[PDB]
């Protein structure tokens, strides 16, 4: 039938846990991370450049998907412990040089044949 | 006895490569004194040479003229003022000189070997080959109808 | 004439930079290995006056060699930016160059000089032994053509 | 069927004992390195002289494309395509169009260097011998866009290197 | 043969290794779906993906198998199929001098129990699986990326990812390191739909539909 | 191609008769001006009986 | 028939060298069962007294 | 149909948060499908 | 428009926008990050130099190929600014120097230059052209540097009645030798200030606001004929400047109080020195004077543009001259001066 | 033949030409737009044209294995003169 | 004309060595050490 | 590093000078070779596999020739056999010559 | 090379000549052999180890999936192993002593 076997979040509950303890990881993350990695942005900005990407993926229902995407939030998380990133492939989360994308349909209209 | 033999070389290299002044000109700008048999010489004054006697590789080789196209090389070179006809000779491609069996010659090849135009002006430039594939509609050339 | 002694000084610059320079140990990929080929005994990288340093400290001119990709470019624009001035970079094979065979992929950046600038291109996949030993000598001539310290008395 | 490659058990002979013992307070093999690597020092060194000497090639070497041409003048290209459809990087780029007479062979032949890989696949892909790997590695340059070609230049790099590929194509037809 | 230019057969090899083929069906007929050995003797055991491990297992401990080398780990990756990623498994023994090819199948989602346990090759075949095709497995020591950029997003061989990939970087000077951007060729990918519409083998046409 | 002295210098340096062959090479190797060859044909290339559906 | 009398150079170089040795012999080592579990091939098992070559 | 801790999880496949492709190109590509049609001349 | 001129692409490097940009001296800081932003959304920029082309290298990797053409070009000579803007469509000149050369002069590089640039832009028939002048440019300045910018700017505005002058208050960056300046003077024992640099307040503005309202106002198609006047966020007196910076580089600050003309005599012994001056008479001055405030010209923000605070992006510059006992240490350790803004 | 377009650039065999207006051109100064000066229109026109006596000719191309593959052309058609397409030249009767 | 490629000699090439061939250099420990006792002996007298 | 045999990042987390871990960091030469294989036929598939490994030019391809036509059900002619056998001797010496020295190199 | 010219290019004398050369070098050289569907796992005696090609082919003119064995994987993989109280110099010495490659240790 459509029951599907998960792997660590069996419903909603558990896996709001597993995003939580991200959460607690990354918090006391982001001081040390600015100050180990040579960053020039402050903590208030790097607190909250970990707040919007919960909500960039708030909106899955699916339990495994969730669950697919914990254990890529603590690789990201495990890779910025030891320094095995280097500074330009955390500013890549940080956009930052690209032109801002258009929103209005008249930018758009503007800009080209862009739909 | 052969130790003086390698003496008198040396006293025959000198005495062979026109003497001191030809000497000290190849020892400092053609960084070798060895002498070979004039093989040919080209139309741009590049000076070839050949020793069959030599370990493979130091065979045939080529001394350099002092003047191409106005770009006066008598101290600097590089490995393309070779002309067509020789280059593959020097890169022993062939165990034949054009001068014992000339090149088919035809109409449209340069009568001017050049060398890499990189950095002088005479250096190429990418560009369009193809013409307009889009022209736009002419605004009419009359005023207010 | 102050323009002549200024020359004079600046044939002795040049000819200690294009006769002492000094390339790097990098390689990446297909064309170091050929790199090191004109380095053994049949071309002799040294004749030309010229020896292997690793750290960016020192050495003169970058030599890229091989695909240069996503992963290694933070470390090759760090390491080119730690070589002191001045630092040359010539770009072995078409890869290096730009793109090259790879130039679609997805992790390969199209092009070293997209990342670190670039005196000469040498071309070839791999480039003959011959092909880049003459890239060092084109470098060398155009290290003869510079008039740095001649700008700076008409600066 | 295989040889062992690493066990001797030495003899504990009191000559062969104090063969080891001479080796280790006296260094016997140790200088052995030393001493031949004297030997090879007074060979003359295997260095040519660049530019003033070139190392050996041979007539099936692959190096800058040159768009060749037709004894009379016409350039061999005739705008099949092969060339491109077997390039394996797609340095190639073809437009066509009929001009006026018997000579449409290109809009463009753009052949990217710094994209292509000189396997050497449009030489032999080619059915007319129009597109060839010439016999030059020489063709360095300082600009980016120098290095990749125009049709053009294909004709002038054709134009420029004829007599070397005309004969390595009559020394090499019957091999491909 | 004695027409040249055809490759020859190995008859008794072919039946031996679908002797042995059957062999393991009737050891594990519950992992175990079919087994096909190829015209050129490749005989392949298809197995269920929850009895990963001792498939595996039983071809390196058994006797008359004993196939203890993890050749390679591949999971070839198929649009159509509703579980597309079908992960393949290479085993050599060394005693009988033979290859076996055991399969799975899996999802995105599902996951498969680690076979590094079993095989310690798997271990860094399987760093570079989860970051070619995004099949994350159960319980792996390490399960990290080991092929793709630091922080690159998305599984690079995935049959939605396009080949040219979807960002590109540059340095910058105006931050003095390099930087990322959406890809922007300077000359796309060409596709080169040379497929030959006339059908080339009678034999494996599919029946009609 | 050098001194008789200073050859049995590296014949004894080196413990071997170097001088029967060495590293670089000589007048030994094939001259690079090969006549025309005349590549052969293939079994395939039999004028009749020679169907695809046989091989 | 040149290269022969090449290979007896580096082994002349080396081999016997007791410096080439000690920083060599017995520095780094593999089991039989971890040589074919780790998935190594060629020099790797050969080296390990493996008896397969392809 | 293997019952191991089996939750049933019946809503829509999501995989484009795992995926990750942009957002331009997940939501403003209108991603068709049909069979091609034979080349007329062939 | 021009047939081969339409905008294309999604702004990228190999894009297309339609700016032929022909930015003079792009060999500094301005043209550093002008050309950078030019590059980054892909536009055709000729970028002409009169020094070692070794030196200009470092723009070679800011453009897609093709994109950057370095021309020579000589400021005497006429038909060397001819030759750079032909084929061009806006001719935006960024050439000054802070110091005076034997062979150019305060008004050879600020108004003779300008005066050449804007006459041959114009013959030419170029769309638009933006010039640089200081914000502080006033005829009646002590430093022959502001009154060069006056003069210059009534001259191009007179020979180019569409150029749209730019008018920076006081540039700040990397290598800006502005608060550079300050973070060198710990070299010489204390701090050298006049008054002790209490009658002083400057509005810097760091360099991305500038370079963004740069091609800013060439999109812009209202921008011509106007005089925009880029100018900071926040206003602090001299001596908070110089505290808050040493307190970013955690130097310790050593406040010097000095009479005007002993530091005029500074700069004169100073410019003494045969290469690339330190300190300047004219730059005394310079850093003596207060910026003033100009509401009536229009600002930045019109543009579009945000003033960055200098205390984000001080920390950009400051970690290089601070030591290694703080090297790894924040900005929010650090708190910006007292802002006297108006 | 090469000509010269207005704007004193030559002209490229296949006719393209920068226009005046046209901003890219700016990469021809200080360096030059070089045009293969052997014009295949120019290169193929004065070729003699051959009177062999036949219906139907085999053009080679010139060399045998080295010229184009070969192409029965066909010579009936009095008014036009034969060609081969891989070539170009020309083929005519013997006058008929 | 018959067919002609690159083939071995009628006879085939020489025969090629590949075998070890270190030479056994050198004089006894023995000898070597009487040596070493016999100039040094030397010295001290 | 030049022993670093050309681009890894090889971590190593060592007390004194014992290396207690020493993760291979793999992937900075990393080119999608197997992914532009899918899109160019076998053909131009062929110089992929000569750039795998820069030892051994063709030993590479034989693998990936003896990939296809095997497959293929098709046999090469026997001359043809012998010359890639010779080959791919050859090319065994290729890798071996700098296997040993280059191993030497970074030895000292 | 196999007479069979429908999976090898024709002579060039033929392919100049005759109809059948000419046609299928046009073919060839702007389609490909046609590979029959199926997977194979071939793999030779590398220098190194035993570098093999998990070939797979749809039955089209181009491959589907090709996955390359690398010995030096298998040998990096097992680095990790090798090195266990040797020193920094001794490491330096077993990455050689695999002949780690990163073109094909990494593909
Ligand atoms: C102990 C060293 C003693 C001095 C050098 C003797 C030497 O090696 O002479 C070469 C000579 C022959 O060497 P070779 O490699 O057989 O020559 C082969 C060709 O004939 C070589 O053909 P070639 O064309 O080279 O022959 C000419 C060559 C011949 O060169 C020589 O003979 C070298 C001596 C200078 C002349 O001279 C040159 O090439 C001119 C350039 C010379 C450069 C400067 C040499 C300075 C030597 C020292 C000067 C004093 C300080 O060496 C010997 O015979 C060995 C004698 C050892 C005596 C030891 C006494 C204690
Ligand atoms: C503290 C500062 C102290 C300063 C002291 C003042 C003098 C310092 C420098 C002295 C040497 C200057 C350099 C001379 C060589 C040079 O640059 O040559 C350029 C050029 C280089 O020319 P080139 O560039 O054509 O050379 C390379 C290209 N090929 C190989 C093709 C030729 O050479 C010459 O000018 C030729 C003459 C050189 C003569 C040198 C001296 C020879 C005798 C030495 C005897 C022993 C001395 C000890
Ligand atoms: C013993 C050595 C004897 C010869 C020494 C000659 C002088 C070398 C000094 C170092 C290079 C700089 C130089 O020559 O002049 C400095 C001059 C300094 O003035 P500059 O303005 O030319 O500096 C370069 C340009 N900027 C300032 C923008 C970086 O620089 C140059 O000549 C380099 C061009
Ligand atoms: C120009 C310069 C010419 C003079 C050069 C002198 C030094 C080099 C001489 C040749 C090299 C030595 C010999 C060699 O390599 O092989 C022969 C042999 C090789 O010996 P072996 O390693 O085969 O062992 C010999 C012993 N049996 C036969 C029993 C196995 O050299 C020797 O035996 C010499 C030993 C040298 C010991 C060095 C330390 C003591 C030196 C004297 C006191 C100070
Ligand atoms: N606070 C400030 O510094 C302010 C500065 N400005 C002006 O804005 C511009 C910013 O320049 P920036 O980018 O910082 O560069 P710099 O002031 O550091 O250097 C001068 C720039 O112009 C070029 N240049 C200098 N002298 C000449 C000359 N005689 N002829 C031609 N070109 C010359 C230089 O290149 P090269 O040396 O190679 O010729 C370089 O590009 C300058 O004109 C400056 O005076 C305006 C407002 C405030
Ligand atoms: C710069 C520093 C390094 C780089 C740093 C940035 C990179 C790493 C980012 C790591 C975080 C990751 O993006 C997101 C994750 O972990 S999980 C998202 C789960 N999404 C849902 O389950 C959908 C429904 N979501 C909700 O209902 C609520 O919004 C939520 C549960 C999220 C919280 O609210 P409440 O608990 O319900
Ligand atoms: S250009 Fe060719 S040889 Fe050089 S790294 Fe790229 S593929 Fe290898
Ligand atoms: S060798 Fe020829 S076919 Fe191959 S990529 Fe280069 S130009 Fe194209
Ligand atoms: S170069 Fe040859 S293969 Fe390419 S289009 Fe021209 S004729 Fe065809
Ligand atoms: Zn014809």
């Amino acid at each position: 039938g459509t029951s599907v076997k998960p792997i660590f979040s069996r419903d909603m509950n558990e896996a709001k846990r597993r995003v939580r303890e991200l959460y607690r990881a990354w918090y006391r993350e982001v001081p040390n991370t600015v100050h180990l990695f040579q960053l020039d942005i402050s903590v208030k900005q790097g607190r909250d450049k970990v707040r919007e990407m919960f909500m960039k993926n708030a909106h899955v229902t699916d339990p495994r998907v969730v669950d697919l995407l914990v254990i890529k939030g603590k690789m990201e998380l495990e890779e910025t412990i030891n320094v095995w990133k280097q500074r330009t492939h955390i500013m890549r989360f940080f956009h930052e040089t690209e032109a801002p994308r258009p929103t209005d349909f008249l930018s758009k209209f503007y800009v080209g044949h862009d739909p | 006895m052969e130790l003086v033999q390698v003496l008198r070389r040396g006293l025959q290299q000198v005495s062979g490569h026109g003497g001191l002044r030809g000497y000290l000109r190849v020892l400092f700008r053609a960084n070798d004194v060895r002498v070979g048999t004039l093989v040919g010489e080209d139309k741009y004054g590049n000076k070839y040479y050949e020793d069959n006697k030599q370990f493979f590789g130091r065979h045939r080789w080529v001394i350099y003229t002092t003047e191409m196209n106005g770009r006066d090389t008598f101290w600097d070179v590089d490995g393309s003022m070779v002309p067509p006809e020789w280059h593959r000779w020097l890169h022993c491609m062939t165990d034949d000189p054009p001068t014992t069996k000339p090149p088919t010659a035809r109409k449209y090849i340069w009568t001017n070997h050049k060398f890499n135009v990189s950095g002088t002006p005479q250096q190429y430039v990418p560009y369009s080959t193809t013409r307009k594939k889009i022209q736009e509609w002419v605004p009419p050339s009359t005023p207010y109808k | 004439r102050g323009e002549y002694v200024v020359a004079k000084l600046d044939d002795l610059v040049n000819w200690a930079r294009r006769s002492s320079l000094w390339p790097m140990t990098f390689g990446l990929a297909c064309c170091a290995v050929e790199m090191m080929h004109m380095a053994a005994p049949r071309y002799d990288m040294d004749r030309f006056g010229v020896v292997f340093r690793a750290s960016p400290r020192q050495s003169d001119v970058m030599i890229v060699a091989g695909t240069l990709t996503n992963k290694m470019a933070p470390a090759l624009r760090k390491v080119y930016d730690q070589m002191p001035e001045p630092r040359y970079v010539v770009s072995m094979g078409s890869c290096a160059n730009g793109g090259g065979y790879y130039h679609y992929s997805y992790s390969v950046v199209r092009g070293c000089d997209r990342i670190v600038p670039v005196d000469i291109y040498v071309p070839g996949c791999p480039p003959t032994a011959e092909a880049l030993l003459y890239g060092i000598l084109q470098l060398q001539r155009k290290i003869k053509r510079e008039k740095r310290l001649r700008i700076w008395y008409r600066r | 069927t295989y040889k062992f490659v690493n066990m001797r058990e030495p003899s504990m002979d009191m000559k062969s004992v104090t063969d080891r013992a001479a080796q280790t307070l006296l260094w016997t093999e140790l200088v052995r390195g030393l001493g031949m690597t004297l030997s090879y020092l007074f060979r003359e060194p295997a260095t040519i002289n660049y530019p003033f000497e070139k190392g050996p090639l041979s007539p099936r070497f692959r190096g800058e494309h040159a768009l060749r041409r037709y004894p009379s003048g016409e350039e061999r290209c005739i705008a099949c395509k092969l060339c491109e459809a077997v390039c394996p990087a797609q340095a190639i780029t073809i437009e066509a169009e009929p001009r006026a007479d018997g000579s449409r062979r290109t809009t463009r032949y753009d052949i990217d260097m710094t994209k292509c890989i000189y396997c050497g696949f449009c030489q032999e892909a080619c059915p007319v011998d129009a597109i060839v790997e010439g016999p030059n590695f020489e063709f360095s340059t300082e600009t980016h866009e120098e290095l990749l070609y125009n049709k053009e230049k294909l004709l002038n790099n054709g134009d420029k290197w004829e007599a070397e590929i005309a004969a390595n194509i009559q020394a090499d037809y019957l091999y491909r | 043969d004695t027409r040249p230019t055809i490759r020859p057969r190995n008859d008794v090899v072919h039946k031996q290794l679908s002797a042995f083929g059957q062999y393991v069906a009737e050891i594990l007929p519950k992992y175990v779906q079919q087994v096909q050995v190829s015209c050129f003797n490749e005989l392949e055991i298809f197995i269920h993906p929850d009895g990963v491990i001792p498939v595996l297992t039983f071809l390196r401990d058994h006797t008359n198998a004993q196939f203890k080398s993890l050749a390679d780990l591949t999971a070839v990756d198929v649009p159509t199929r509703q579980n597309r990623f079908e992960i393949v498994y290479n085993l050599l023994s060394l005693r009988f001098n033979s290859r076996i090819r055991v399969k799975t199948y899996t999802d995105e989602l599902t996951p498969i129990e680690s076979s590094v346990t079993v095989y310690k090759a798997a271990n860094w075949y399987e760093r570079e699986i989860w970051d070619m095709f995004g099949v994350f497995f159960a319980n792996h020591p390490d399960l990290r990326r080991i092929l793709t950029d630091y922080g690159f997003e998305g599984h690079p061989f995935r049959k939605d990812f396009p080949l040219s990939g979807y960002v590109e970087l540059r340095y910058d000077d105006e931050v003095k390191r390099v930087v990322a951007e959406p890809v922007e060729l300077a000359q796309e990918f060409r596709k080169f739909d040379l497929n030959s519409p006339w059908e080339a083998f009678p034999a494996y046409r599919q029946p009609p539909e | 191609s050098a001194t008789r002295v200073i050859q049995l210098l590296r014949n004894w340096a080196s413990g071997r008769d170097l001088q029967a062959k060495l590293q670089l090479r000589y007048q030994e190797i094939s001259k690079r001006t090969q006549p025309p060859p005349k590549l052969p044909v293939g079994p395939s290339h039999k004028l009749s009986n020679n169907y695809y559906c046989t091989r | 028939k040149n290269f022969s009398f090449r290979i007896d150079e580096l082994e002349e170089m080396l081999t016997n060298n007791r410096i080439w040795r000690n920083r060599t012999v017995d520095i780094g080592v593999v089991t039989a069962e971890d040589a074919l579990n780790y998935g190594f091939s060629g020099v790797m098992l050969r080296g390990s007294g493996i008896q397969w070559d392809l | 149909t293997q019952d191991t801790q089996l939750i049933a999880v019946d809503e829509k496949l999501d995989i484009t948060t795992l995926t990750g492709v942009p957002e331009e190109h997940i939501k403003t590509r209108k991603v068709r499908i049909f069979v091609p049609a034979r080349n007329n001349m062939q | 428009l021009h047939h081969a001129l339409i905008p294309h692409g999604k702004g990228g490097r190999s894009s297309v926008s339609g700016i032929v940009a022909t930015v003079f001296g792009a060999t500094g800081f301005l043209g550093r990050y002008v050309v950078n932003h030019l590059g980054r959304m892909g536009s055709q920029v000729i970028v002409p130099y009169r020094c070692e082309p070794y030196d200009t290298m470092h723009l070679r990797p800011m453009g897609d190929l093709g994109q950057i053409i370095f021309m020579e070009w000589n400021g005497k000579d006429k038909d060397s600014i001819r030759k750079v803007v032909e084929h061009s469509n806006v001719v935006i000149n960024l050439v000054g120097r802070e110091w005076e050369t034997k062979n150019f002069d305060f008004e050879d590089v600020f108004v003779k230059i300008p005066h050449a640039i804007a006459q041959v832009s114009k013959e030419a028939g170029v769309e638009k052209l933006i010039h640089i002048s200081h914000l502080n440019a006033d005829i009646k300045s002590p430093s022959r540097y502001l009154r060069s910018k006056a003069v210059g700017e009534k001259e191009v505005r007179a020979a180019f009645p569409e150029a749209t002058i730019i008018k920076p208050s006081d540039i700040f960056g990397r290598e800006d030798r502005f608060l550079n300046y300050f973070a060198s003077m710990r070299w010489f024992g204390g701090v050298p200030l006049i008054s002790l640099g209490k009658e002083t307040v400057k509005q810097p503005v760091y360099i991305v606001d500038v370079s963004k309202g740069i091609i800013n106002a060439i999109k812009d198609p209202d921008a011509k004929g106007k005089t925009f006047a880029f100018v900071g966020p926040n206003r602090y007196l001299l001596f908070d400047l110089v505290q808050y910076i040493f307190a970013v580089a955690y130097r310790p600050f050593l406040p010097y109080p000095l009479p005007h003309f002993a530091y005029r005599w500074v700069g004169r012994l100073f410019e003494v020195s045969p290469f690339e001056p330190w300190t300047t008479r004219d730059k005394v001055e310079r850093v003596h004077m207060s910026d003033m405030t100009l509401p009536h010209l229009p600002g930045l923000e019109d543009l579009g543009i945000q003033a960055t605070p200098l205390e984000l992006k001080a920390i950009e510059v400051l970690r290089r001259h601070r030591t290694y006992r703080w090297l790894t240490s924040e900005m929010e350790d650090v708190k910006p001066a007292k802002t006297v803004n108006i | 033949g090469v000509r010269t377009s207005p704007t004193g650039e030559k002209v490229t065999h296949t006719g393209q030409a920068y226009d005046d207006g046209d901003y890219r051109r700016v990469r021809f100064s200080d360096r030059q737009k070089e045009v293969n000066e052997n014009f295949a229109i120019d290169l193929i026109a004065e070729q003699p044209v051959s009177e062999v006596g036949s219906r139907v000719i085999s053009c080679d191309g010139g060399g045998g294995a080295l010229g184009h593959p070969r192409v029965y052309i066909n010579l009936d058609k009095e008014t036009k003169t034969g060609t081969c397409g891989y070539c170009g030249l020309q083929f005519r009767q013997p006058h008929h | 004309s018959k067919v002609k490629q690159d083939m071995p000699p009628p006879g085939g090439y020489g025969p090629i060595d590949y075998k070890r061939n270190l030479p056994r250099r050198g004089l006894s420990g023995y000898s070597m050490f009487a040596v070493g006792i016999g100039t040094l002996l030397f010295g001290y007298w | 590093h030049p022993a670093a045999h050309g681009v890894l990042r090889l971590v190593m987390e060592l007390s004194g000078e014992m290396v207690r871990k020493c993760d291979p960091h793999i992937g900075l030469l990393h080119r999608g070779t197997e992914k532009l294989i899918e899109y160019k036929t076998y053909l131009q598939a062929l110089p992929y596999f000569d750039r795998l490994d820069y030892v051994s030019m063709m030993c590479n391809e034989q693998a990936y020739s003896l990939a296809v036509e095997k497959l293929l059900n098709i046999q090469p002619p026997p001359r043809a056999q012998w010359i890639r056998v010779l080959f791919g001797e050859i090319t065994r010496l290729l890798n071996h010559i700098m296997a040993v020295t280059t191993h030497a190199l970074d030895i000292g | 090379k196999v007479d069979d010219a429908k999976v090898s290019p024709p002579k060039r004398a033929e392919m100049k000549t005759s109809m059948e050369s000419l046609i299928h070098h046009f073919k060839l050289y702007t389609e490909g052999y046609q590979v029959p569907p199926g997977a194979t796992y071939t793999a030779i005696e590398a220098p190194k180890g035993e570098f093999g090609v998990y070939l797979v082919s749809d039955g089209s003119s181009r491959p589907y999936r090709c996955k390359i064995k690398a010995p030096g994987f298998a040998h990096l993989a097992g680095l990790d192993k090798m090195s266990k109280g040797h020193m920094l110099a001794d490491v330096v010495a077993i990455i050689g002593t695999q002949d780690i490659v990163f073109g094909e240790v990494d593909r």
